[PDB]
């Protein structure tokens, strides 16, 4: 009750990291990667 | 240069994919709280190699 | 939420996400 419960629980934490060690990094990838790009249709335009 | 290159590219994979899994990488976000540069170096240093 | 929850027994969270910038 004492020790082996709250350790099955902590296993989960670290069990379910593995999924969300990739999810935030192609996020933030793709979010940063279109960032680079102009907005501005002078500046878009200009790259044309 | 052709054959080079899939060679290289495939390496990385093999070592970025299994270093995660691995405790070592793993401990670090639970307390850094990010890469620390960890994958920006990786895929600058590739690139040097 | 999962870590709120996680937080009464245990200190093993997860990433946030902010300031992306």
């Amino acid at each position: 009750a004492e020790e082996k419960y709250p350790e099955l629980f902590a296993t989960l934490a670290n069990d379910l990291q593995p999924l969300c060690i990739a999810l935030r990094q192609f996020y933030l990838e793709n979010y940063r990667q279109l960032d680079s790009q102009p907005r501005e249709i002078a500046a878009m335009k200009a790259q044309e | 240069i052709e054959a080079i290159h899939e060679l290289v590219k495939n390496f990385f994979q093999r070592l970025g994919d299994r270093l995660r899994k691995v405790d070592c990488y793993h401990q670090v976000y639970r307390l850094v709280g990010n890469d620390g540069g960890i994958e920006q170096l990786l895929r600058r240093a590739e690139e040097d190699i | 939420s999962i870590n709120e929850c996680l937080k009464a027994m245990q200190i093993f969270e997860q990433l946030p996400v902010i300031t992306e910038s």
